[PDB]
This record gives C-alpha cells, structure tokens and sequence, in this order.
C-alpha cells in the first residue's frame, strides 16, 4: 500500500508496453491515496503525467470512451486526444454505458455530433439525454458542477477498479 | 425594409435543460417567436424580412433566406434540431455571405464612388447561443476566427465580412439548471464574456448574457428597440481634448426615409487615381475623425445637405454635456485628400437646438472653402473669372466622386450649366470592368445560393459496415410505407388484418395523419365544401 512504489511499478510496466498492468497499478496507487476513490485523489499522485499515461494505456487497449473520460481528469481538459479517441470505431469498453461518467458538455456535444454523423440514433439520444441534465448545465453555480464532476470521478474510478482488479 | 437574420445555435450543447425544464434550443425558438410578437407590436414592421441560419453544413446552414415566406420560416424554425458542433465562425461567415451576396449585383456598396449612407439595406443578425466552447471536429478553439477560404467574388474590397449597415447581436443563454434567487436582476443586462462579444462589438452591436426568463424578456425588448435603419460609423478623436470612452465609438447614425434621400457621400479613405488597377480595400465602418476644436455651422439657402441623427452613445452624451448648440465639431476621414493625410472636413457634428440629439451634417468635401465661395457667387452674381480660378482651385482638391453629386446639387440649386456640369472622368477603366464582372459573378452566386436554400439538400445516412462498401439501412423519417402497393412493407404482426383490409380495398366491398397545422383548417375545409343557402 505504498503509493509511490505502486506508481514506480506502474511506470515500469508502462515502459515495457504492459498497459493493462500499468493501469492496474496506477489505479492501485489511486485507491491507496484515497479510500478506494471515496476521496479525491491528491494531485501530487495523479499528476498530469500519471493521468496522461493512464490515457495512453487506455488508448492502446482500445478503450476509447475511457480515454475520453480520463482526458477530463487533467487540469485542462485535453479535447484533442478525447476527440481523436472518440472517433475510433474499434472500442472494447461498453461505449454508451460510460456516458454517465462524462460531466463536460463539450465532450458530450462532440459525442452527439459524432453519433448523428454516423447515424447512431440510439447513442445520439443517449448523449442528448446526458446533455439534458440540470446538474450538467454549464451555467450551474460552480459548486454543483464541481460536485457532479467529483461524483462522476468517484463512480468512474471505482468502475475502473472493478474492471482492472 | 429591415432584414432580421437569426443565427440560431444548433450545436448539441444547446440541448441543456434549464430550470424551466426545456432545452436551450426551445428557449431559442421561443425567444424568436416572442421577438417577432414584440416586433409586430410596432406597426412599422408591415414589411420585414426574416432569415434563418443554423450551425449546420453550408448546404444545410441557410434555412430561410431571400424569397422565403413567413410560413416556411416558421415551419423551419420549429423543426430545428441541436445535433451539430459549435462552428460559430463558419456560421457567421455564411450569415454575412447571405446578407452580402446581392450587394455587388445591385450596387448598394457604391465602390470607389463615395460611401452613401442612404445606400443601405439595414440588417441585423441576432445570434442566439450559449457560452459553450467553439468546436471544429478537431478540438476547442477558445477564440472566434471567421474563416476566409472560399471568398465570394468582390469580398476583398471591404476586408471585413460584415458591412456598413449590419450589426451582430448575441443573445447568450446562460440559464442555470437550478433557479437562482436574485433581486438585482432588474438592473441592466451585463455584456457577455464569450468569443462572440468582441465580434458583436466590432460591428456596432453588443452581446446579451441572460440568466432568467425575465432577463430574456428584457433583452428581447432591448433588441426590438435596436431594429433601426442606419449605418455604423467609427468616430475617432483627432486632436486633443476640448483615454476617456468617448474617444472611440462604433456608433450608429440614423437614415430616415421619406426610400431614403441624400446627396453627399462619406468620402473614401483614399484618393482615387486612374493609374491604380485595383480599388483599395476600405474598412466596413468608415473611420471618421472629429475635430474637438469648436467651429461654426455653415449653411446657405436652398442647399442640398443631409442631416443624420446619431444614436445615443458616450460621444453624444459628451457633446450634449458641453451644452453649446451654436457651435459644431468638424469631422473628416483620414487620407482622403490628394496630398494631406489628415484630410479636409466633409462635415460637422452639431447638437440640436433643443439639446436633444446630436446630428451629423454631411457636406461637400471641403465646405469651409466652397460654401463661402458658392454663397459669394449666388449672393453677388454670371460667374467671374476671378471666382472661377478660385473655383478651379477648389475642384483641384475635390475628390472625383464628388463631381456627380456637386453637379446635381448645383443643377437643382439654380446654376445648371456650371463648370461642374462639364465632363466626369471618375475611376479607372480596369476598375469599372472589374466591377461589372463582379456584378455578373454576383448574379451567378445570387441565383446559385437562392436556388439551393430549399428542396436542394436531402440527407441520407448509412451504417457503413467495416471490413474488420456494404452498409446497413436506417429507419428513414420519410419512409412512406406503401403497404397497399408493396407487400414487403407489411409487418408480420398485423399481416392478416392488413391482408383482409387489402382484400376489402381491392374488391367492391395513412389517412387521418394530417400534420397538425392543417388538421384544423377552418377556412380551407369550408372553401372546398359547398356553400349552403342563406337565411330568410
């Protein structure tokens, strides 16, 4: 349960292109620092480097919706990598089931446009319903939005913990 | 008659619920109908053109343009779907192109022949949007950049997509998910902070940031108050004070018709010469510079002059604060004279005698040397050659495009066969030929775009099954199941009932799906029905 050593092991697995093992140990470090993602992970443990490497690991496992969700964990949301990964059509990560974990209106707007362009009307309706939530309104008074982001972070990271260990 | 072009945001971020329970697109549509109701309260809007542009692809972006009636505009405003990206720059470019494609074929712009404020087609663009980031299917933009990739022919003559008589107003929807208690919402509406705000301010408009339905109604009332007929003039401070906010303003002057009448143009920013092949690009708002030093308004009898009332602004507040209607502030555009870069005063800013409004009086190009001279001849004189050598000295400094208006003015004044009636050289033959070719191409895309707004864009989609050219069909909206003519359209669940219905139809032994607006046709159904007899 030493989070720094878990980060070191995850980095070693990431260096040898063992992306599933790297995600396993990155999520283990995040579960150490919080209480299984009940608290927010401290930013000196999930730094931008660690979240970016988790993004790369999820990209190379073709879990592209997980890439889109992990892109908004950063200090500034990486819309380029999220939009690039969401365009992929070989996904292994239950694409529309993960739309609850997306709190950013821009990513959901891109998802709705992408599903309308490809004729995926059902996923387009799911994305429109996800945008049409009062808690996800971008004009919410900056504390409703923060709590929505935090609860989606907790739920998503617990889902990844269940998936990878 | 004014043009009301609505640039509705149809990006998918417009599917955001408010505390009202409706999406931002529903609020946008309702804002448009309430705006049209408040506009129809004004009885001067009997002739008024409504246009609709969305954020979709340029085949589908213009939903109602020229030669589209009220019914098509309403039927397409109701049927908007927010399923796109926030392509604000491309949509703004298409909206300005839809406003400006007729300008070169009908010659409102009057290129190279002076800027005529009475040559206007007054339009405003009301864009209704949210504060979401702009997206162009590669990332966010965080700054508004109108693309210049497929220019309309003649777009380089103005160097800015918007024109003299066009103002962009943003109605930025920021209705929160939960209702916010506020008693200060009855105050003035704040300017929005999105990327649309500087583009609204550079065209002489402003952005409205709503946060409640009552703030929305207040903004709609303010927007109804801003539907005017005029042109936007950039005023600048030339000399020192007689930086404070009255130094620069993209204010609006008013052009009241009686069709508008006028005689003198606002002078160009260059000196016309026949050596130059290409006409210089002029700013869409003519940068005029007022002289803060006090002068005297100079008006003689029977004089064709045009008076334009400025809209209320910090400049007019500054002028009316220094209460002195007997004086005036001379105004001129820079680089208009042949030699001097400062230019000669083409007019003055004089406050009204009632201290109510500030009027821009446009005059001939150098009125302090022509009005005493022309007034001297029409007071004393049969011109004398001592006067005519002075008149030639004035005509040596006058720009060539003023020669026509000066000729007409002295013709209606009482001196028809004056020197101003002798010849008119004007521009360079390359420039006239270029303008005529630009008019022809402007007609070409004028009849191209107008033919393509409706019944020329049909979208069909496919699944496009990947290999690891086949596609899977979708449930089309215009499926039109010809079940009585095609047996494949009959579902198995009602095959027997439909079978016996077809058997009853063919032998001697859908309907009532009228689209709602026509199912209660009071006048139409009785018109086809025969008339009864009349009463005793």
């Amino acid at each position: 349960n030493n989070h720094s050593w878990l980060i070191i092991q995850a980095d070693i697995y990431f260096a040898t292109n063992q992306y599933s093992a790297a995600l396993h140990y990155y999520l283990q470090a995040g579960a150490v620092c919080s209480d299984f993602f009940n608290k927010a992970v401290p930013p000196d443990v999930y730094t931008d480097q660690v979240i970016k490497r988790m993004i790369k690991c999820c990209s190379l496992l073709n879990c592209h919706t997980q890439v889109a969700i992990l892109c908004q964990f950063l200090r500034e949301i990486d819309y380029k990598t999220a939009f690039k990964s969401l365009q992929e059509q070989n996904s292994h990560d239950a694409m529309d089931s993960y739309y609850d974990y997306i709190w950013d209106v821009t990513i959901l707007e891109y998802l709705t446009y992408l599903h309308h362009k490809r004729g995926e009307t059902d996923k387009r309706q799911i994305a429109i319903k996800a945008i049409g939530q009062t808690e996800l309104n971008a004009s919410n008074p900056e504390e409703v939005l923060q709590l929505a982001a935090q609860r989606r972070k907790k739920k998503f990271l617990q889902a990844m913990a269940k998936l990878y260990f | 008659m004014p043009i009301l072009l609505f640039l509705i945001d149809t990006s998918a971020s417009m599917n955001q619920r408010s505390h009202l329970g409706t999406t931002y697109l529903d609020t946008a549509k309702g804002a448009v109908e309430t705006f049209m109701k408040l506009r129809a309260r004004d009885p001067a809007s009997r002739g008024d053109r409504y246009m609709l542009v969305t954020f979709e692809e340029p085949p589908y972006a213009i939903k109602a343009g020229w030669k589209e009636n009220h019914a098509t505009f309403m039927n397409e405003l109701k049927n908007l779907q927010a399923e796109g990206l926030t392509t604000l720059g491309q949509s703004l470019r298409t909206a300005f192109d839809l406003l400006n494609l007729n300008r070169l074929v009908t010659g409102i712009d009057n290129y190279g022949q002076g800027r005529n404020p009475f040559f206007l087609e007054p339009a405003i663009i009301i864009t209704i949007t949210d504060g979401s980031k702009l997206t162009t299917t590669s990332g966010v933009q965080d700054e508004l950049h109108l693309p210049l990739n497929s220019p309309l022919p003649g777009s380089e003559l103005t160097k800015e997509p918007f024109r003299w008589d066009q103002r962009l107003f943003a109605l930025v929807l920021r209705l929160p998910g939960t209702m916010s208690v506020e008693s200060e919402q009855l105050t003035g509406v704040p300017l929005d902070d999105s990327a649309i705000t500087p583009m609204c301010e550079v065209t002489g408009g402003r952005s409205y940031s709503v946060c409640s339905p009552r703030m929305l109604n207040q903004c709609l009332e303010s927007l109804v108050q801003k539907v005017q007929s005029g042109v936007v003039i950039n005023f600048e401070k030339a000399g020192p004070d007689p930086s404070q906010p009255w130094h620069s303003c993209h204010k609006l002057i008013y052009v009241r018709p009686n069709v508008p009448i006028g005689h003198w143009p606002v002078p160009e920013s260059f000196w016309p010469d026949q050596n130059s092949p290409t006409l210089p690009p002029r700013t869409s708002h003519p940068v005029v510079k007022f002289s803060c030093t006090d002068c005297e308004p100079m008006v003689i009898d029977k004089l064709p002059f045009d008076k334009y009332e400025l809209e209320p602004s910090p400049l007019t507040q500054f002028i009316l604060e220094r209460k002195s209607p007997q004086t005036c502030w001379q105004v001129y555009v820079s680089n208009s004279a042949k030699y001097s870069e400062l230019g000669h005063p083409f007019g003055y800013l004089k406050a009204s005698t009632a201290l109510n409004c500030v009027n821009l009086f446009v005059m001939p190009y150098n009125y302090p040397v022509l009005l005493p001279l022309l007034d001297d001849l029409f007071k004393v004189h049969k011109p004398t050659l001592k006067w005519r050598q002075s008149f030639e000295s004035y005509l040596k400094t006058m720009p060539p495009y003023y020669l026509g208006p000066l000729k007409k003015a002295v013709r209606m004044m009482g001196a028809p066969n004056l020197i101003a009636d002798s010849m008119e050289y004007g521009l360079s033959y390359s420039v006239i030929s270029y303008l005529k070719k630009l008019s022809q191409q402007a007609k070409i895309e004028s009849d191209r775009v107008i033919g393509s707004v409706g019944k020329k864009v049909v979208q069909e989609t496919g699944i496009k099954v990947r290999s690891r050219g086949f596609q899977v069909a979708l449930l089309n909206k215009d499926l039109k199941p010809q079940t009585f003519r095609n047996a494949y359209d009959i579902p198995r669940r009602n095959l027997l009932d439909h079978l016996t219905r077809m058997r009853s139809n063919l032998l001697k032994s859908q309907v009532h799906s009228v689209p709602i607006a026509q199912m209660g046709n009071y006048q139409e159904y009785l018109k086809q029905v025969p008339s009864p007899l009349r009463e005793l």
